[PDB]
């Protein structure tokens, strides 16, 4: 993956959000 | 620690809908599954339906055609009943009942079917009466052991009660549970064996309680 | 004669391989069709963007899961190719090619950051990418040695700790190999993402096991124990979205595998230089599966 | 789906008794079977779950075993807090289709009581109201099992009448009932003996109480 809501959770950490398959992974 | 708190009992007509709800306290809500279980008066239990809080997901009985719906507010860690175009038939007590799942918050889940905590239960009366008090009149004892009452007749809706002298006179006392009428109206004889020798000397009172219709009633039972 | 004789020698693209998308179609319909979830939560979108969850139950019978060993065979009309070069790196053209009628025996894992019970290199470790100058390319190490990991499922899989240690030592070498030989090499946990991602997960009998992978991805130029759990409530990837499966049938459950591979990323930027920092990756199981195909290209016989 | 039969329906025994209640479920639910106990008036108490495993706060005395379709649920020592209603449920099918069994009620043995019978014809009070209610009362008398036929100037009545049922008393063990015979004003002006004729395992002969309206 939900790469809107992955994008989201990720940036409220200051990490860059995007799928890996089927799953959310920061970088 | 963890108990179940229902709403109120519900009196609805026909076609209205009503929505119960239980509150849960003392542990960590997300981790308990709960279930709905009702129990239609003098007959059994029947399981309703039962909600993955963690997945706020609800799985129904079978014929209950959508009418009814099962959710849960993490927030208030309140559990909700919603039953729709209600039918007289629909009265019942509906109970509120759930188990500890285990640690679902990390990804554990026994998925456990049994019911471990329930609510008191909350009564829920279909039908189409306007709330009533009961009349209440003297059922008279017609050698030495005599018997008296008091017909508590047309009321709605339950629950009625009924004592004896302000309830100092409790030994013999049979309040019989209420039936139903063609009317739609409850009914109900309260009966007492008292000796005759204290007739024509101490006085039996009934007193009928209905909170519904706020209607409080002490009828004096006469040898006459 | 004048005609002169020759050997045939095609392109490979392990990166680019149709084998891994029917494979990765292929173990999809396997578990679908012997553990699927008891209740499924995905999203469910139209065109403007709006989406509902969707929410599927179903019967989730568990029985002993054992490893069927599979392999691919080429149909009348194709046959498969197999680059047999040293230290292939996945890509380009393979001078010593040879053909198969079907694959090698694979056991067939699904896990994130350890390439669990797979073929091991013949050489020494080799690492491939379908780009090493792009840090959004993963890494795939295919070990030449396994490491053994048991997990006594009491909470905890135990690995030898020089052995491990050993293990990322000569990987940092190959990395060393192929970014620079003065750049400083540093492994470090996963930067976040969900559960699977950021632990060492992977189903073992049916199990979906989640370990504490910290201890092992933390290294600078006896036994190691991993915290693990079991998950009834995951994140499934077969497709986005969750499930919850049902509790473990045995009592214990115990787990042996051998640590064949890793799948790892880089950290890109060009702040700090002098220094590479790579964290376990993994996701996309397709890369799992093609850390076992990259070696063959399927082929229409003429 | 499912359905769990429990047997018998009523269950006698004597205090400090043991007692042994069956379910049977219409087909294997392997384990996932719970036992529930319930008083009137009150809510469902969780007894045994897993087939076999008590739950805690629930009385050494109670025991759950079986497995499949076949359980009992054994109560060693019956106490006076032991006789009411209990239940059973399965919730082994799934997609998730739980179900209880109708129930089994445990009543107290004691030796068998004769009713006194009594007849009491409408109030003036009523009878101003427009309907007339006779009630005739059967006191303290086990077991629960009794006959009440109403007769309207010697004719047998049907149809007319709701009968009420007391719990066990705890003090007796003994039962009431009650019969309502219901008639408009303008029925029961128009009749003259209204009698209650009751029939119980204590009555060597049918005990019949009557009036004459006037
Ligand atoms: C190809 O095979 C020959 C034959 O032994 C061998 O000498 C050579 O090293 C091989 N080359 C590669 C790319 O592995
Ligand atoms: C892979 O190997 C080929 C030839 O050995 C080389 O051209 C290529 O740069 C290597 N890395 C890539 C791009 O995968
Ligand atoms: C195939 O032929 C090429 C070119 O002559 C040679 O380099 C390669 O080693 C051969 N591979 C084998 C072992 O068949
Ligand atoms: C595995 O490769 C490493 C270097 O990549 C080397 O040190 C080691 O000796 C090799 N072991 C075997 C069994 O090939
Ligand atoms: C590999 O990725 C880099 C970006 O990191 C890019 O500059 C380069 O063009 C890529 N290689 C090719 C030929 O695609
Ligand atoms: C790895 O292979 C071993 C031996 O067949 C097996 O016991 C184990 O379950 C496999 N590991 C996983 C996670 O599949
Ligand atoms: C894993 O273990 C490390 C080291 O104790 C700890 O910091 C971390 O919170 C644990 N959870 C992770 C990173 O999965
Ligand atoms: C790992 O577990 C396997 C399977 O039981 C066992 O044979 C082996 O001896 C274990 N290895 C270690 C590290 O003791």
């Amino acid at each position: 993956x939900n790469l809107h809501f992955c994008q989201l959770r990720c940036k409220s950490l200051g990490l860059l959000g995007r799928c890996a398959x089927t799953f959310c992974a920061c970088x | 620690e963890v108990q179940l708190v229902e709403s109120g009992a519900e009196v609805k007509k026909p076609g209205s809908s009503v929505k119960v709800s239980c509150k849960a306290s003392g542990d960590t809500f997300i981790r308990y599954s709960f279930t709905w279980v009702r129990q239609a008066p003098g007959q059994g239990l029947e399981w309703m339906g039962r909600i993955i809080t963690i997945l706020d997901v609800a799985h129904y009985a079978p014929h209950l055609q959508g009418r009814v719906t099962i959710t849960a507010d993490k927030s208030t860690s309140t559990v909700y009943l919603e039953l729709r175009n209600l039918r007289s038939d629909d009265t019942a007590v509906y109970f509120c009942a759930g188990v500890y799942e285990g640690e679902a918050d990390e990804g554990e889940y026994d998925n456990n079917g049994f019911l471990k905590h329930w609510g008191q239960g909350t009564l829920v009366t279909v039908s189409s009466a306007s709330t009533k008090g009961p009349s209440v009149f003297p059922l008279a004892p017609s050698g030495g052991t005599a018997a008296l009452g008091c017909l508590v007749k047309d009321y709605f809706p339950e629950p009625v009660t009924v004592s004896w002298n302000s309830g100092a006179l409790t030994s013999g006392v049979h309040t019989f549970p209420a039936v139903l009428q063609s009317s739609g109206l409850y009914s109900l004889s309260s009966v007492v064996t008292v000796p005759s020798s204290s007739l024509g000397t101490q006085t039996y009172i009934c007193n009928v309680n209905h909170k519904p219709s706020n209607t409080k009633v002490d009828k004096k039972v006469e040898p006459k | 004669s004048e005609v002169k004789l020759e050997n045939v020698t095609e392109n490979f693209n392990m990166w680019k391989n149709n084998m891994v998308e029917q494979m990765h179609e292929d173990i999809i319909s396997l578990w679908d069709q012997s553990l699927k979830p008891c209740v499924k939560l995905t999203p469910l979108c139209v065109g403007a963007g709006s989406c509902n969850t969707s929410v599927i139950t179903q019967a989730c019978p568990k029985v002993s899961f054992e490893p069927i060993p599979i392999h691919y065979c080429a149909p009348a009309g194709f046959a498969i190719l197999k680059c047999n070069d040293k230290k292939f790196n996945g890509t380009g053209p393979c001078t010593n090619v040879s053909t198969v009628q079907c694959t090698h025996g694979i056991r067939p894992v699904v896990s994130t950051q350890l390439l669990l019970n797979g073929s091991l290199a013949e050489e020494e470790i080799v690492i491939r990418s379908e780009n090493f100058t792009n840090n959004a390319k993963t890494i795939i190490v295919q070990l030449n040695e396994s490491v053994v990991i048991n997990c006594t499922g009491a909470g905890h899989c135990n690995l030898s700790k020089t052995q491990w240690e050993n293990t990322l030592e000569q990987i940092a070498i190959k990395l060393k190999e192929q970014f620079g030989n003065n750049k400083t090499i540093i492994f470090n946990p996963s930067s976040g993402g969900d559960p699977e991602i950021v632990t060492h997960s992977f189903n073992c009998g049916g199990e979906f096991f989640y370990c504490n992978s910290t201890q092992l991805f933390t290294w600078n130029d006896r036994n190691i124990t991993l915290p693990c759990r079991i998950k009834q409530i995951i994140n499934m990837w077969q497709e986005v979205g969750k499930a919850m499966y049902a509790p473990p049938i045995r009592g214990q459950i115990r787990c042996s595998s051998n640590i064949t591979g890793l799948l790892l990323t880089r950290d890109g930027g060009k702040d700090t230089n002098g220094t590479e920092i790579f964290r376990p990756g993994g996701g996309d199981m397709r890369d799992n599966w093609r850390s076992e195909l990259y070696k063959y290209k399927v082929v229409k016989i003429e | 789906d499912i359905v769990m039969t429990q047997s018998p329906a009523t269950l006698s025994v004597s205090p400090g008794e043991r007692a042994t209640l069956s379910c049977r479920a219409s087909e294997s639910v392997s384990s996932d079977l719970a036992w529930y106990q319930q008083k009137p008036g009150q809510a469902p108490r969780l007894l045994i779950y897993g087939a076999s495993t008590r739950a805690t706060g629930v009385p050494a005395r109670f025991s759950g075993s079986g497995s499949g379709a076949e359980f009992t649920l054994t109560i060693s020592s019956l106490q006076s807090e032991d006789f009411a209603v209990y239940y059973c449920q399965q919730y082994n099918n799934w997609p998730p289709r739980y179900t209880f069994g109708q129930g089994t009620r445990l009543e107290i043995k004691r030796t068998v009581a004769a009713p006194s019978v009594f007849i009491f014809p409408p109030s003036d009070e009523q009878l101003k109201s427009g309907t007339a209610s006779v009630v005739c009362l059967l006191n303290n008398f086990y077991p629960r099992e009794a006959k009440v036929q109403w007769k309207v100037d010697n004719a047998l009545q049907s149809g007319n009448s709701q009968e009420s049922v007391t719990e066990q008393d705890s003090k007796d063990s003994t039962y009431s009932l009650s019969s309502t015979l219901t008639l408009s004003k303008a029925d029961y002006e128009k009749h003259k003996v209204y009698a209650c004729e009751v029939t119980h395992q204590g009555l060597s002969s049918p005990v019949t109480k009557s009036f004459n309206r006037g």
